[PDB]
RNA sequence: GCUAGUUGGUGGGGUAAUGGCCCACCAAGGCGACGACGGGUAGCCGGUCUGAGAGGAUGGCCGGCCACAGGGGCACUGAG
RNA sequence: GAGGAAGAAGCCCUUCGGGGUGUAAACUCCUGAACCCGGGACGAAACCCCCGACGAGGGGACUGACGGUACCGGGGUAAUAGCGCCGGCCAACUCCGUGCCAGCAGCCGCGGUAAUACGGAGGGCGCGAGCGUUACCCGGAUUCACUGGGCGUAAAGGGCGUGUAGGCGGCCUGGGGCGUCCCAUGUGAAAGACCACGGCUCAACCGUGGGGGAGCGUGGGAUACGCUCAGGCUAGACGG
RNA sequence: CCGAGGGUAGGGCCCGUGACUGGGGCGAAGUCGUAACAAGGUAGCUGUACCGGAAGGUGCGGCUGGAU
């Protein structure tokens, strides 16, 4: 399945993820299909999370599956607001 | 007045029965750093006299070098036989990028920013002459417009 | 788009197949000059209606056989045996190149 | 390599 | 004769160095378009169609500087340098972004485009590249 | 690390008075005003005509020994100015001045950059409120360099801030003596500082 | 040459020939001494240079130079060699690294010690 | 100089699918100085190093694709 | 770190007057790497349970290998320096020892009884937890020359014709639009590089955003030049 | 039927090595002569041919990069 997950960039002890759509069989930091936003878990900058939300819903509509901790960062960005 | 730089001092020699009778030569460039340069080659039986004649001949032969904000107006290629000098105008922050022989002539010209390259024979004497003829051939938009 | 080429026919000696000699021009990547380079394509002539000297267009298509990957698309000119002679003279000059 | 050989 | 254009430039370059008043070249429309730009840019006085032994020629009238002083009183050239770029051996085609600035503006680059023969400044302002014919200063 | 060795021989070689000590630089005990010839057995012999390479090397060692900075950091700064826009001469000087340990000296907190370094290195300094113990910190416009609260009361800083009630400070800088504060106003222009150094001769040294 | 001639033939990349073939792309190479003798140099020098003929791990057997005053090298000595020739000894293309394997450092060096395998004295 | 499944055709097998990929037969074709065939070396690229640029050199780490899993051959299971 | 003598001892040079290492040390005071104590993380809020509807949205709880680490606070000792080089290129010189020896050497070259070139010493230059050496790549090398080279005598015109492929090709007019030029459009992944800003105390490292090309696909256009097709000319060429 | 490969037989290419043999390069002070550089003491060089310890000599033709 196509999924929506965190591809850890950054450096050692300096986590910086990109919320990204990729194939589940692709490697974690591998070639993704599209970037839909970034996420700084350590909250070292005013905007440590950001989601397109329009695109995050397209892939969601066509069958992409978020991760469990990626589902939150799309919830916390209000992707699911009815 | 004009400022003097000694580019080259060499000891040549002739032959006669009894051995080598020597002689000395001096490349000296002279200029005001405001747009006047001069090159002279002085040859004498001793070093100071040759440095003397060189400066004298140098003031006898000068050149306008139309500076424009410290650089030259246009790029130029000049060959003084087997020796070739490239002069390219540069931006105000660059500097004088040249071998010792052209640099001496460009700094006393008042050139503060330029790009250069010596090609072919790097004989300092002929590089010096090739540098002078290049400056001597620099024109301005005024010179160009006034000609056409 | 299926690539479309143009070339003469240098061989009719196969069943339902003709050899189309395409040439192209391009500037030398280093020396700039415009140079010629040619390439033979084995084209599909299922009606066996094309003959020597015909300048034709071929179109990329699904494999008919090994090596056969283009179909003849349309005639363009006819009786250009002057180009065919150029090809044949060259191939003929190869006999003078051995040892 | 039979059987004797030549080499 | 393999390059009528290279011939013309060279036919001029030799006349200017012996300080000829004029020099005739075999006539062609494309040469006229080239000489039209040398006259309009001041490198020559101009040109006029002529006939020599019944043959169409282009007489070109040459310019020089004032009589100089010193041991050699030969005027400065108005054409210091005229040189073929594109040739029958290697044609040279530049896009508009690739057109060279001849002699940092003190010279021109003649080049043929589908809007006509133009100078480096004319092409860049008109926005088209083409075959770089030559360079003059 | 840094040079850490005898410092009056530096001035005697460079032929120019570099202010690397402190008060002694102004006294008649200054080695330069006392034996203004290069160190060693041959310092009093008659100098032979230096080469162009010698001249450029001498300028570079001059500028560098002024700041007490190692050749690595010195050139990495030089190369940074080469890439950036504008005249490389000024920018290389500005970035040299922007070093924290140079500001702390240029603000009179210490009488020598070598002492200003130890001030920064032992933490007695802060920037914009935060402690900063890195002598290489590139100070930006607007930063408020001050003495550490826990270190405001210390004989060396007082005596230095005392003798600073007298002097003025450069146009690009600001200082409040009573509150031990200081402010970096702008990037120094070329004419805003007169070092005994022809920076073009340092450019030309690296163009080789 | 014409531009067409260049299209046809092109320019030939100049190739460079190694001056240390026995190393076989290595920075250094181990060997064993077979002949440890002295050789006279060519004009205009006169001396008795110290040379070891070394049999390498790379299949080659070459003559290496033994730099410095005095050496402990004899037959069957294991030796590491480096590039570098001795200009005045034709055929010697390599130097023995001192302070490595059975090649002792130079006794009582003070200057340029690291080039001769001698440790710092107290 | 190279080529007998070689090059094309017909029919058929085979596969998710085109194809001499495979078999039967018929035709005598296919390729080559624009370097076929053969020999040597090499995994290719984003890039990396140098260089005024043009260029040269390189492809380790990271990302993309390919290839192999002691040396070979083989199929099975299966969306693969 | 600051101070600290017309300037200790030692060692080096000397014309025996002196000069050097050198404010260097000693010494004085200031600071306080390490270490000692105390507190102590960001990375971790989801899955889950709760209400609502097992949803949208609310509110709740458990979880850290790194680690008692970073970092903060309090205390606290003056605390490793080495390596290359000093004939010219190339920045840095004197003494002794040696006597074509022992040795140096990247090239030119040094050493034959006064060696700034060998070996040591003093001094000096350059870098600094590095400094050198070897190997290899690009540069200087415009020394494979497209940019940007040459061939009378420096290396380089084929012994000379004839001619195949190929490369190139005069003046004028028109058709096409292949080269070529222009505009639009698709692709040119991320990373990297570059500019801007920001996060680790700075930096390296790392995050965010900006700027794009060339090449190729497509669509539209221009036609001077090169190409092709067609028609005419006579200055090249051939013939009478 | 095909089939890894094993086996028989005969070819081609490459690498290493070999009694002995051929010249090559290099090596401070060996032996023989003096061919070349001056008209170098027979102008030199040359393709070829033959000869001779060795440089070389001679023939045939060529070149001036030959003195006077
Ligand atoms: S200034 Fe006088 S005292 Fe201060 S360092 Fe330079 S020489 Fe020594
Ligand atoms: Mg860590
Ligand atoms: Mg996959
Ligand atoms: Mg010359
Ligand atoms: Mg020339
Ligand atoms: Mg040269
Ligand atoms: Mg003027
Ligand atoms: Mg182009
Ligand atoms: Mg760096
Ligand atoms: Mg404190
Ligand atoms: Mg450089
Ligand atoms: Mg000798
Ligand atoms: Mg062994
Ligand atoms: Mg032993
Ligand atoms: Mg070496
Ligand atoms: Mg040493
Ligand atoms: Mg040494
Ligand atoms: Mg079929
Ligand atoms: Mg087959
Ligand atoms: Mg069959
Ligand atoms: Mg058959
Ligand atoms: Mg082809
Ligand atoms: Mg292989
Ligand atoms: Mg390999
Ligand atoms: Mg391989
Ligand atoms: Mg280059
Ligand atoms: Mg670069
Ligand atoms: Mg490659
Ligand atoms: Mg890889
Ligand atoms: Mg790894
Ligand atoms: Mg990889
Ligand atoms: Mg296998
Ligand atoms: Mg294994
Ligand atoms: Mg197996
Ligand atoms: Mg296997
Ligand atoms: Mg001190
Ligand atoms: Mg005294
Ligand atoms: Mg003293
Ligand atoms: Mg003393
Ligand atoms: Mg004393
Ligand atoms: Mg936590
Ligand atoms: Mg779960
Ligand atoms: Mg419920
Ligand atoms: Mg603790
Ligand atoms: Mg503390
Ligand atoms: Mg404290
Ligand atoms: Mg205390
Ligand atoms: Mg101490
Ligand atoms: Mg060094
Ligand atoms: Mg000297
Ligand atoms: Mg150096
Ligand atoms: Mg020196
Ligand atoms: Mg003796
Ligand atoms: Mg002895
Ligand atoms: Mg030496
Ligand atoms: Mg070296
Ligand atoms: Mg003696
Ligand atoms: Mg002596
Ligand atoms: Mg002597
Ligand atoms: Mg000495
Ligand atoms: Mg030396
Ligand atoms: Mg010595
Ligand atoms: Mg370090
Ligand atoms: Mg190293
Ligand atoms: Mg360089
Ligand atoms: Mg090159
Ligand atoms: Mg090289
Ligand atoms: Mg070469
Ligand atoms: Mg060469
Ligand atoms: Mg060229
Ligand atoms: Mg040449
Ligand atoms: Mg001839
Ligand atoms: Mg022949
Ligand atoms: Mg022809
Ligand atoms: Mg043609
Ligand atoms: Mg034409
Ligand atoms: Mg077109
Ligand atoms: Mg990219
Ligand atoms: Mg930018
Ligand atoms: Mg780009
Ligand atoms: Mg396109
Ligand atoms: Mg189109
Ligand atoms: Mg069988
Ligand atoms: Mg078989
Ligand atoms: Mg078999
Ligand atoms: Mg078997
Ligand atoms: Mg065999
Ligand atoms: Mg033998
Ligand atoms: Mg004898
Ligand atoms: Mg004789
Ligand atoms: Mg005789
Ligand atoms: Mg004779
Ligand atoms: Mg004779
Ligand atoms: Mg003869
Ligand atoms: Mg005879
Ligand atoms: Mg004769
Ligand atoms: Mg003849
Ligand atoms: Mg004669």
């Amino acid at each position: 399945m196509v999924k929506i997950r965190l591809a850890r960039f950054g450096s050692k002890h300096n986590p910086h993820y990109r919320i990204v759509v990729t194939d589940a069989r692709r490697k974690r930091d591998g070639k993704y299909i599209e970037k839909i936003g970034y996420y700084d878990p350590r909250k070292t900058t005013p905007d440590w999370l950001k989601v397109d939300v329009e695109r995050a819903r397209y892939w969601l509509s066509v069958g992409a599956q978020p991760t469990d901790t990626a589902r939150r960062l799309l919830r916390q960005a209000g992707v699911f607001r009815q | 007045d004009f400022e003097e730089k000694m580019i080259l001092i060499r000891r040549t020699a002739r032959m006669q029965a009894g051995g080598r009778r020597f002689r000395f030569g001096a490349l000296v460039v002279v200029g005001d750093r405001q747009g006047r340069v001069g090159l002279g080659f002085g040859k004498a039986p001793e070093v100071p006299l040759a440095v003397q004649k060189a400066g004298y001949y140098a003031r006898r032969n000068m050149v306008e070098v139309p500076l424009q904000n410290g650089t030259i107006p246009h790029e130029i290629e000049v060959e003084f036989g087997a020796s070739k000098i490239v002069l390219k105008p540069a931006a105000p922050g660059t500097g004088v990028i040249a071998g010792a022989v052209p640099r001496a002539i460009l700094e006393l010209a008042g050139v503060t920013d330029i790009l250069t390259k010596e090609l072919g024979s790097r004989n300092p004497i002929n590089i010096a002459y090739a540098t002078m003829e290049a400056l001597r051939q620099l024109r301005t938009k005024a010179d160009v417009e006034r000609l056409r | 788009p299926k690539k479309v080429l143009t070339g003469v026919v240098v061989s009719d000696k196969m069943q339902k197949t003709v050899t189309v000699l395409v040439e192209r021009q391009f500037p030398h990547p280093l020396y700039g000059k415009v140079i010629k380079r040619s390439k033979k394509y084995l084209a599909h002539d299922p009606e066996e209606k094309y003959k020597l000297g015909d300048v034709v267009e071929i179109i990329e298509s699904r494999p008919i056989s090994k090596r056969k990957r283009f179909r003849v698309l349309r005639l363009v000119e006819s009786g250009r045996m002057d180009l065919v002679e150029k090809y044949l003279i060259r191939r003929q000059n190869y006999e003078s190149l051995s040892k | 390599a039979g059987x004797p050989h030549k080499r | 004769l393999t390059d009528p254009i290279a011939d013309m430039l060279t036919r001029i370059r030799n006349a200017t160095r012996v300080y000829k008043e004029s020099t005739d070249v075999p006539a062609s429309r494309f040469k006229e378009e080239i000489l039209r730009i040398l006259a309009r840019e001041g490198f020559i006085k101009g040109y006029e169609r002529v006939d020599v032994d019944g043959k169409p020629y282009l007489r070109v009238y040459l310019k020089y500087g004032p009589r100089r002083q010193g041991p050699d009183p030969r005027p400065e050239q108005v054409i210091h340098h005229i040189r073929r770029i594109s040739k029958p051996g290697r044609r040279v085609y530049v896009g508009v972004k690739e057109i060279p600035r001849v002699r940092r503006g003190l010279g021109i680059a003649i080049l043929s485009t589908s809007k006509g023969v133009l100078t480096d400044r004319e092409a860049r302002k008109l926005g088209v590249g083409g075959e770089l014919i030559c360079e003059v200063w | 690390g840094r040079y850490i060795g005898p410092v009056c021989r530096l001035c005697r070689r460079e032929g120019v008075k570099l202010y690397l000590k402190g008060e002694r630089c102004y006294s008649p005990k200054c080695a330069m005003e006392r034996r203004p010839y290069p160190p060693g057995q041959h310092g009093q012999k008659r100098a032979r005509r230096p080469s162009d390479y010698a001249v450029r090397l001498r300028e570079k060692q001059k500028l560098r020994r002024i700041y007490g900075i190692s050749e690595r950091q010195f050139r990495n700064l030089f190369e940074e100015a080469s890439k950036k826009k504008g005249v490389t001469g000024s920018v290389f000087l500005g970035l040299l001045e922007s070093r924290l340990d140079n500001v702390v000296y240029r603000l009179g907190f210490a009488v020598s950059r070598r002492q200003a370094r130890q001030l920064v290195r032992h933490g007695h300094i802060t920037v914009n409120g935060r402690r900063v113990d890195l002598p290489s910190y590139r100070v930006r416009p607007g930063d408020e360099i001050a003495v550490a609260e826990k270190s405001r009361n210390l004989e060396l800083i007082r005596q230095n801030l005392e003798a600073m009630k007298g002097r003025k400070v450069g146009p690009w800088l600001s200082l409040d003596v009573e509150g031990m504060k200081g402010k970096f106003l702008r990037l120094p222009d070329r004419e805003d500082l007169a070092l005994p150094v022809n920076e073009q001769l340092v450019i030309e040294f690296y163009s080789r | 040459p014409t531009i067409n001639q260049l299209v046809r033939k092109g320019r030939e990349k100049v190739r460079k020939k190694s001056k240390v073939p026995a190393l076989k792309g290595a920075p250094f190479r181990r060997g064993v001494c077979t002949v440890v003798r002295t050789v006279t140099p060519k004009k205009p020098n006169s001396a008795l240079r110290k040379v070891a003929k070394v049999r390498l791990t790379s299949g080659y057997e070459v003559t290496a130079y033994i730099p410095g005053e005095g050496h402990n090298l004899q037959e069957h000595s294991v030796v590491l060699i480096r590039g570098g020739r001795v200009k005045d000894l034709p055929g010697v293309r390599y130097h023995i690294v001192r302070g490595v394997y059975d090649a002792a450092g130079v006794k009582d060096r003070k200057k340029s010690r690291s080039k001769y395998g001698t440790k710092k004295p107290k």
